[PDB]
């Protein structure tokens, strides 16, 4: 009567975020003690975000709107270490606010498909005033967007609908290989996350193939593995918001050149879902439960997960 | 080949623009 959920999917797809959400919804959520602990992390991620944008203007060769603010950039790298202990200096806040408002920097941000910009960046940079207060304690939402480097295996557990859920994020933990492999053992359902908004990303120097196609190949491997013939496959097409905004401007032909359909969000998403679900080569013997998520939307994730649980229960009544 | 693929692909999660405890 125990349920083992395993999150898979490429980097920056929503896994850790979904775990955090699971904490917020089915655990008590995050206590103010912990929220305090995440302050430094927030300031940090904000800093690395704006920095990354700046280095990006470097490599793409884009000059600021007002060349004056450039000095703050020079200043920023020095003031960068001013968060580690605590409290972002109001001087630093003024560096960030000045750089982020600069239409030259924005022009680089709106070209984030050409480099590697964090997806939590905007969330922080737009909410700068709220967090630059010295009396600031982070919102649960603020903690959701925190990006923590993973030591090894992430795992949360909770009780829901008279069931015990153990949920694992095995990602990247090149060590402890026995505990790492045991995460793939006796899995009730795999939750594969796909970042939809990665469709328009430019082929990087280090990839053999487009990012979305990398995720597809990975899904092909997972889905049609003889070990998982008796495992439910749940597909989270995530980052649907960013996909909806992006699809207005950037054609899907960027990523699927053979795509002859229209550029409506709904038709495109359907095409991607088709592309992934077609990879199931045991189509009759196995069905794929597909959902379209926005992992930062707690309400959405709560709903989707409820639905998943319902499917699990219905599969239990079959037994 | 499978596990290697997983480790390879799951690790690119942008290590800059991230922090530890
Ligand atoms: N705007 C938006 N951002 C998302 C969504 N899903 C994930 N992200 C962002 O993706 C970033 C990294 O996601 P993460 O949970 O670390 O993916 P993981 O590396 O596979 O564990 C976070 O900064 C999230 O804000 C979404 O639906 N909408």
């Amino acid at each position: 009567k125990e349920v083992k959920l395993l999150l898979l999917g490429a980097g920056e797809s929503g896994k850790s975020t979904i775990v955090k959400q699971m904490k917020i919804i089915h655990e008590d959520g995050y206590s103010e003690d912990e929220c305090k602990q995440y302050k430094v992390v927030v300031y940090s991620n904000t800093i690395q975000s704006i920095i990354a944008i700046i280095r990006a203007m470097g490599r793409l060769k884009i000059d600021f709107g007002e060349a004056a603010r450039a000095d703050d950039a020079r200043q920023l790298f020095v003031l960068a270490g001013s968060a580690e202990e605590g409290v972002m200096t109001p001087e630093l806040a003024g560096v960030i606010k000045r750089l982020w408002r600069d239409g030259g920097v924005q022009a680089c941000f709106s070209r984030s498909r050409e480099y590697q910009l964090n997806d939590s960046a905007s969330y922080y940079l737009n909410d700068l005033d709220r967090i630059s207060q010295s009396n600031y304690i982070p919102t649960q939402q603020d903690v959701l967007r925190t990006r923590v480097k993973t030591t090894g295996i992430v795992e949360t557990h909770f009780t829901f609908k008279d069931l015990y859920f153990k949920m694992f994020d095995v990602g990247g933990q090149r060590s402890e290989r026995k505990k790492w492999i045991h995460c793939f053992e006796g899995v009730t359902a795999i939750i594969f996350c796909v970042a939809l908004s990665d469709y328009d990303l430019v082929l990087a120097e280090d990839e053999e193939m487009n990012r979305m196609h990398e995720s597809m190949k990975l899904f092909d491997s997972i889905c049609n593995n003889k070990w998982f013939t008796e495992t439910s496959i749940i597909l989270f097409l995530n980052k649907k918001d960013l996909f909806e905004e992006k699809i207005k401007r950037s054609p899907l032909t960027i990523c699927y050149p053979e795509y002859t359909g229209s550029n409506t969000y709904e038709e495109a998403a359907a095409y991607i879902q088709c592309q992934f679900e077609d990879l199931n080569r045991r189509k009759d013997t196995k069905e794929i439960y597909t959902h379209f998520t926005c992992a930062t939307d707690t309400k959405n994730v709560q709903f989707v997960f409820d639905a998943v649980t319902d499917v699990i229960i219905k599969n239990n009544l079959k037994e | 080949d499978f596990f290697s693929l997983i480790l390879r692909s799951q690790a690119k999660r942008m290590d800059e623009q991230r922090v530890l405890l």
